[PDB]
């Protein structure tokens, strides 16, 4: 987009800076917000990833919630070898939307099916 | 200090007691702070109280 | 199976209270903003008990109401007491589910997969404002007399049905001794369908679990419920009683009107006739427009927002930590919140036509705001990356 | 009755005193200021007949005529019954006759104002006594970022 | 390398660091304090009570 | 069945003593 | 047929009663007033609006745009009197008293 | 509503050997200064329409009401 | 399986509703005397939704109350339609749940697993009981206020403390406007304690399933509630309208006492106190011993028997239909509980104060005997082989 | 596909029409 880039725009860059300091203090990723209660397409796409990058996850999302208990932050070299916007799930997920659409087109039953609540 | 464990194994090898201490430190409790409250509210404002008007028993 | 017994608390009979209250999992990093669902619970259930000792004394006639309430005042062991609970009860109540509400708001507990407890809160919450409505009525003041009179007629505006079901409503041609009875009639009804309406509320909630500070999965780390926030609310509840009491003991009338205790008088009017504290944000909102029609109908825009926030579909980040601009959008819908509650209850001239016309206008201009957020931010991860 | 009442007065209704006080805002000070506030009217303004001038009456003019003057009652007590003094004793017993129940009131008050903060400092300590387990407690995960 | 969470599986070590940033403890040696927490917290049952 | 006897003994000696305060409430006793 | 009957016996047994009813139709009386002024006056259950305007509220009154109200009408129509007008009370707004 | 396989370790100490209070009253000036410089705009942008509002109401009636004299 | 919506009555939307409404798996040869649980519910819900809206025009005050009944009935549009179904509506309700009870003592439907159901149905008909005899006093006739005068005033039997208590349930020293307001508030609040009293009693019914005209293990052969049981509880909600109809349109009257057409007077007296219809055994029961310390004490070991009915370990066999004896007692037992009722209205002289004091040792004897067939029929299946 | 639901959907609303004309009967209307 000619304005969400953070290159052309000086309004995006101070977004991912905030986006940036407030994912390190807790030391997790911006991957790791999506729920697999919430999309039920994350739930696919975490399910065909590989074991130990799904086990890095379970364990960055446990120290973080341990750290929100306790009403503390990482100490400042663990917060240095931080590196949040690493991503490893954007490319699966669009890879799954993308055959749930052409399904759709072709006629097709879908795959699996939120419950009503 | 040593008395909190004397109190301690006084009372608290059994349950009734516990329930029995409770009861009475709560009816002791009660008395005690009802009396403090009136004599601060008796000592505040004097003169005021209904046996102090000097003409309570010239209309007969 | 377990060919001999355990516990009393795992068998057949306490198998319910068991898994929803003792050994139930939750996140381990909840704040104090979570309690106010149970401090609500024990208000309604306050509300109650007065109640059904209030309704003991109480005769509902046009002759006999303004005395039988002084009667229960002056002549009875206590009964100020009850009163007094009551009337500030209903107070208190109000207070902790707009804080309730405005907890939902912050951390976006109505997303999926959470929007059938979100609509089941806001049709608790219309009860709740009929309950208190009608049950302002029964002391017979001046406000009662007059505020059923401007709300209950402002329902002849709508097409030709109108006045038909005006007058059916007020069961004859004005405010008199048949609404008094009717509206006593449905008081005492309606706060048991508001304990079922809440029951149900909670066991939508707990057929997927509370949210977080945080806005992720938690089903890493969690703790039961007993005792770990057993104790908490505790402290909640004998924070909020101290409150309470400070209310009913020390300043009982400071929460009112001074004109309900005179008499009603139908021939003349009070000079500034409004409505009890928590309903002026609607109050103002409804005389903001200058015609009948368009007032009544833009309280519909209201309840179908609030009813209609869950079902977008692009936001992916729940919790406002994370989200800066939606944060200052929450802030500043707050102040203008509190500027309509502020208008709703001055008079209608400059320099309040243009601040009453205008905080609608914001509060509208949040609801549709939000999924611009939604979209524009759902390709967030494209550009930022690393 | 009310009909008989407007007929003694010239159409206007001298209302009840029980809960005159509760009534309109501010009720003490207004009833007081009320009582003593019949004045002379500013220059500009006029009074149509059978009608006396008060500032503290929202319109300007009001229907009853002043009645607490210098020896309007005799006490008992030996106290010059001036209009204040008349005043202020009025004002009292309304203020009783609306609020019977104020030192009841305020006696409950306080005693359960200072025991509900001291079971509230328990429960403080009750609730950091639980929680210490786990917001000391440590653990190793294995992993960096 | 090996993992951070096996090394402290085959290593029991009697030297435990806790998390002081909320609460100290007592210096190893001293008794308990069970008795002073119920001397604490009865007098919060009374006022329930 | 000693321990089970001083036990309902004990019981029923807390249940007595707070229906005789039911029945009369002294206030400074 | 029997679920119709049901809730129209139910929603009708809420309408205003024979006894409100009887007390409908009426007239009674009303005493003197000065040109310009007003004393209210009551009936079954609703006051009455009074005014016996002078030359110069007869000036300004019968004096306004027409076309710029709601509902156009003007005032001789509306009065029955060249300087009274007499209305019935209710706020045809919202039924208070104005 | 399920669990997921975890690998963790995880030490603790009994409620009965640390001290409880202290910890509430440690270090409050930091503590304070931290939540004002983190929160001061959330403040700001909460109390600034009000205090707005009401200085130009206030302006607005003396304005009037001493233009109305005589 | 679970991986896209079959059904949406499997959803968990309406997942309970489906499992104990739809599909609940109920025993294949039940008849008709398994129907008075639901229509019991309908008498209830009829009940309270014509009380919600009688008491939208009822003022309760010993100077408005016949005047507020006589308006309802007199000049509100169709207001003696509610008034009616109301007042009769609470007879047709102790009718259904008197059957419900006689029900289950044929087919000893108490004993093991199903005792806490008994206890649960226990603790409603005391409800009831009380629901519907503070009712009865707001229309404010002469049978209302001298009912409750003398029934409250039984309440002083008990020692010492009696005085007290009927003093501070009274409101003050007699019969009087405090009675009348209170006893308003507790009829309005009673019946939503009761429906959740209903609601827990049907759950743990549920938690084992029900009986059989067999009292044999029946789950080999069983099939679904929907459409099979259904359509036999709507048979007998129709024949049920039509009872209650006739009732309603063609004889109003019959099932009250004339005497509360008159207003109340504490003055004068009626030559003829009762109580409303269907409390007329326990009166019987309360009269029948001289004293006033022995009519109190009469009542709690009535109900004590039938809370400890379920508890005797007794005989292996539940259908009465194997059972001449108990079959024989049964009947006997019903005869006997409509003498005592006929008794209990008859005035208290010769020959009635026998044929009113043998009928309530024939009641208990019932409960006495039952434990000794239990006992004795232990060795049947060692003798008759 | 389209014209099936939207003929069910116009004969759903003439039954509704019709329900609300049989509970309610104006002739003023
Ligand atoms: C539960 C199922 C039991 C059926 C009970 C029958 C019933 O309640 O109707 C009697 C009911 C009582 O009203 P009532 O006897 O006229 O009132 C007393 C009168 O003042 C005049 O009083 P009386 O001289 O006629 O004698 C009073 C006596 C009437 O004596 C009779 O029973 C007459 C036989 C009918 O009332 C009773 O017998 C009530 C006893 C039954 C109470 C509950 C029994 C528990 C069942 C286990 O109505 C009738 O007497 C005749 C109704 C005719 C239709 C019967 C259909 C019954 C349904
Ligand atoms: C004041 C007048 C008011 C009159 C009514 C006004 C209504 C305005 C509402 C406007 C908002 C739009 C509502 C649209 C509802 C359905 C939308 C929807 O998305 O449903 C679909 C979704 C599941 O479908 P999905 O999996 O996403 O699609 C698969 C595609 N292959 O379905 C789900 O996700 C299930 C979610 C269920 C939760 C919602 C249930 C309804 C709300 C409950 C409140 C009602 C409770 C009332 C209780 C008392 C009853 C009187
Ligand atoms: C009105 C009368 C309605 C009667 C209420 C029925 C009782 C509610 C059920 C209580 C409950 O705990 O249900 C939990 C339900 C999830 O059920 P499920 O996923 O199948 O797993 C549960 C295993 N016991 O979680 C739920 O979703 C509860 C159902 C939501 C409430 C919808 C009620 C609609 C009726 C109106
Ligand atoms: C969701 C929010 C719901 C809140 C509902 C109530 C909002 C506040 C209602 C209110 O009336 O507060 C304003 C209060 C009243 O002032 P008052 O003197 O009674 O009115 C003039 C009559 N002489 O006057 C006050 O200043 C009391 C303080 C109330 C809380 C602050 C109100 C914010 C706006 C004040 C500045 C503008
Ligand atoms: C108008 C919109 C102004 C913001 C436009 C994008 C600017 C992005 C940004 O980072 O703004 C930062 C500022 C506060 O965010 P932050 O930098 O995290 O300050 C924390 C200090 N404790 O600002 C914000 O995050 C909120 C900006 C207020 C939005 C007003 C919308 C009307
Ligand atoms: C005086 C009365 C005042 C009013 C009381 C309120 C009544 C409200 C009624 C609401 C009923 C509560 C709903 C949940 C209780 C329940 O249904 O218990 C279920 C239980 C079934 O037993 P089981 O299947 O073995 O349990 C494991 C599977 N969950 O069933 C049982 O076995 C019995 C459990 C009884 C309920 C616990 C108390
Ligand atoms: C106080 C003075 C008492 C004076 C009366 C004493 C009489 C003696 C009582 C003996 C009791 C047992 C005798 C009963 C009949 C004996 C004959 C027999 O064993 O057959 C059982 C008989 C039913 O006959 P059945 O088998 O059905 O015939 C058709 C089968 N093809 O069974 C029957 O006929 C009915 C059995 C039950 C009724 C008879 C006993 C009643 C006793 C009442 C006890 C208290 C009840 C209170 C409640
Ligand atoms: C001459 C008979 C009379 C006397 C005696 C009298 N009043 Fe009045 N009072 C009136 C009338 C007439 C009104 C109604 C005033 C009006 O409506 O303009 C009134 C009204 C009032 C009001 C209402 C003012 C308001 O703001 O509504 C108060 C307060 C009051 N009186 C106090 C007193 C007190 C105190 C006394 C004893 C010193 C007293 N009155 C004695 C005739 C009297
Ligand atoms: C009588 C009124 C209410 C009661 C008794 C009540 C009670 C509760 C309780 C006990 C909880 C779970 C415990 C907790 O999270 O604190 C809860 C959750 C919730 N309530 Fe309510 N509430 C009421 C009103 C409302 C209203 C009016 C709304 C919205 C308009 C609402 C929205 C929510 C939401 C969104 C949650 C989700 C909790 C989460 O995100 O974890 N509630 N309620
Ligand atoms: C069974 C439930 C209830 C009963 C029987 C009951 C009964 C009564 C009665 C008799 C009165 C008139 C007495 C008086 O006004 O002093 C009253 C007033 C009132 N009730 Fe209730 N009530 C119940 C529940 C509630 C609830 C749940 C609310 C609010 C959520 C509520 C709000 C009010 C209010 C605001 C008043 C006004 C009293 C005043 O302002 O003076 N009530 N109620
Ligand atoms: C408002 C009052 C009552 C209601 C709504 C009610 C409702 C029900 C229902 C719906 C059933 C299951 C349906 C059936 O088996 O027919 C049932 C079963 C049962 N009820 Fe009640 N009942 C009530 C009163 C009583 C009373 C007073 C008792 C005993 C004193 C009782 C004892 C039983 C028993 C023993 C069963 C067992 C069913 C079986 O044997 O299969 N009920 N009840
Ligand atoms: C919310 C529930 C209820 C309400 C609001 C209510 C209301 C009333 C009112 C206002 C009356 C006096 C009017 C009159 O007597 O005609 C009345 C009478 C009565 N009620 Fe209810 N009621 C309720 C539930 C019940 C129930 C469950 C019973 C069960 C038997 C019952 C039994 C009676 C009886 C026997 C009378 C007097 C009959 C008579 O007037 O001859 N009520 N009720
Ligand atoms: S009646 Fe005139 S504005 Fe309401």
């Amino acid at each position: 987009q000619s304005f969400i880039d953070p290159k052309k725009n000086w309004f995006a860059a101070q977004h991912m800076k905030a986006i940036s300091k407030r994912l390190r203090r807790f030391g997790l990723r911006y991957d790791d917000l999506y729920d697999p209660y919430y999309d039920l397409d994350v739930k696919e796409a975490l399910n065909r990833l590989p074991k130990e990058v799904v086990d890095a996850r379970h364990q960055r999302l446990k120290r973080a919630m341990d750290l929100s208990m306790k009403h503390e932050y990482l100490p400042e070299d663990l917060q240095a070898m931080q590196t949040p916007f690493r991503g490893y799930l954007q490319e699966m997920l669009a890879l799954v939307k993308r055959e749930k659409a052409e399904r759709e087109s072709l006629g097709g039953l879908p795959l699996y099916q939120r419950t009503i609540p | 200090g040593g008395i909190f464990e004397a109190l301690y194994k006084v009372l608290m090898r059994r349950n009734s007691v516990y329930v029995t201490f409770v009861i009475a430190g709560a009816f002791v409790g009660e008395r005690a702070v009802d009396y403090g409250v009136h004599k601060l509210w008796e000592h505040n404002n004097v003169g005021k109280r209904y046996e102090d008007i000097s003409v309570l028993g010239q209309r007969q | 199976m377990r060919n001999q017994r355990f516990s009393l608390l795992k068998q057949p009979i306490s198998s319910t209270l068991n898994q929803h209250l003792i050994d139930y999992p939750t996140p381990s990093n909840l704040s104090y903003w979570w309690g106010f669902g149970s401090l609500a619970g024990i208000c309604l259930v306050i509300q109650i008990v007065t109640g059904v000792f209030l309704a003991m004394h109480y005769t509902p006639h046009v002759d006999l109401a303004f005395n039988s309430v002084e009667h229960v005042m002056r002549d009875v062991e206590g009964g100020w007491l009850l009163r007094y609970m009551h009337a500030n009860g209903a107070s208190m109540f109000l207070i902790v589910v707009h804080l309730h509400i405005f907890r939902g708001l912050y951390h976006a507990s109505y997303s999926s997969p959470r929007e059938f407890v979100r609509c089941l809160g806001v049709v608790i919450f219309l009860l709740m404002i009929v309950t208190a409505f009608t049950g302002y009525v029964p002391p017979w003041g001046q406000m009662s007399f007059w505020g059923a009179t401007v709300i209950t007629s402002l329902a002849s505006a709508i097409p030709v049905v109108g006045d038909t079901i005006v007058t059916w409503l007020w069961g004859g041609f004005s405010v008199d001794n048949a609404t008094l009875n009717r509206f006593f009639s449905l008081h005492h009804l309606l706060p048991f369908i508001l304990v079922g309406a809440s029951l149900l509320h909670l066991a939508a909630l707990h057929q997927y679990g509370s949210n977080n500070p945080l806005g992720v999965h938690s089903e890493m780390d969690q703790i039961s419920f007993y005792p770990y926030f057993y104790v908490k609310d505790l402290v909640g509840w004998v924070a909020f009683a101290i409150f309470f009491s400070i209310w009913i003991f020390y300043a009982p009338n400071v929460l009112g009107h001074p004109d309900n205790y005179i008499p009603a008088n139908p021939m003349p009017t009070p000079p500034h006739i409004v409505p009890e504290w928590y309903f002026l944000p609607i109050h103002a909102i409804l005389r903001s427009i200058p015609d009948k029609s368009g007032g009544v109908a833009a309280i519909a825009p209201v309840f179908i927002c609030l009813l209609a926030l869950p079902f977008f579909k692009s936001m992916y980040v729940r919790s406002s930590s994370f989200r800066p601009i939606h944060q200052g959008i929450f802030w500043l819908l707050l102040a203008d919140r509190l500027l309509l509650g502020w208008i709703g209850c001055q008079p209608v001239e400059a320099p309040f036509v243009t601040i009453g016309q205008i905080p609608p206008l914001v509060f509208f201009l949040f609801f549709a705001i939000t999924p611009i957020p939604g979209r524009v931010g759902r390709g967030i991860p494209n550009s930022y990356t690393d | 009755n009310e009909a008989a009442a407007r007929f003694a007065n010239g159409g206007a209704y001298p209302p009840d005193l029980s809960l005159i006080t509760k009534a309109p805002h501010n009720g003490q000070n207004y009833v007081f200021a009320l009582l003593t506030g019949y004045r002379d009217p500013p220059a500009g303004v006029s009074i149509r007949e059978g009608l006396h001038y008060n500032p503290y009456f929202p319109g300007g003019a009001i229907a009853m005529p002043k009645m607490l003057n210098d020896g309007a009652v005799e006490y008992e007590d030996g106290t010059p019954a001036t209009e204040s003094q008349m005043g202020k004793d009025v004002v009292s017993f309304l203020s009783w006759a609306a609020e019977p129940e104020m030192e009841e009131r305020k006696l409950m008050g306080f005693k359960w104002i200072f025991v509900l903060t001291l079971a509230l400092l328990q429960a403080g300590y009750y609730r950091r006594l639980r929680w210490s387990v786990l917001k000391s407690r440590k653990l190793v995960l294995d992993v960096v970022n | 390398e090996i993992p951070a969470t096996v090394a402290a599986v085959k290593n029991p070590s009697s030297k435990i660091v806790y998390d002081e940033h909320n609460h100290e403890r007592y210096p190893p040696g001293d008794p308990s304090k069970r008795a002073f927490a119920y001397f604490v917290l009865t007098g919060g049952r009374f006022v329930y009570a | 069945i000693q321990p089970t006897d001083v036990k309902a003994a004990a019981m029923w000696g807390v249940a007595a003593a707070t229906g005789g305060l039911y029945l009369i409430q002294p206030w400074g006793w | 047929s029997l679920v119709r009957l049901l809730i129209l016996k139910f929603v009708l047994s809420m309408s205003a009663s024979k006894d409100v009813l009887a007390l409908a139709s009426l007239e009674v009386d009303l005493s003197s007033i000065e040109p310009g002024t007003t004393v209210t006056v009551k009936w079954r259950g609703k006051p009455v609006f009074i005014r016996r305007r002078t030359e110069d509220d007869i000036k300004l009154a019968n004096s306004v745009d027409v076309g710029s109200l709601r509902d156009p009408q003007q005032d001789a129509e509306r009065v029955k009197n060249p300087e009274w007008l007499i209305v019935i009370g209710v706020c045809t707004h919202l039924g208070c008293i104005p | 509503k399920g669990f997921v396989p975890m690998k963790a370790v995880t030490y603790g100490l009994s409620p009965f050997q640390q001290k409880i209070m202290p910890g509430l009253w440690k270090d409050l000036p930091t503590k304070i200064h931290h939540k004002v410089s983190e929160n001061w705009i959330s403040a700001t942008l909460l109390l600034g329409p009000l205090v707005g509002v009401y200085s130009y109401v206030q302006n607005y009636q003396e304005k009037e009401k001493l233009s109305h004299r005589y």
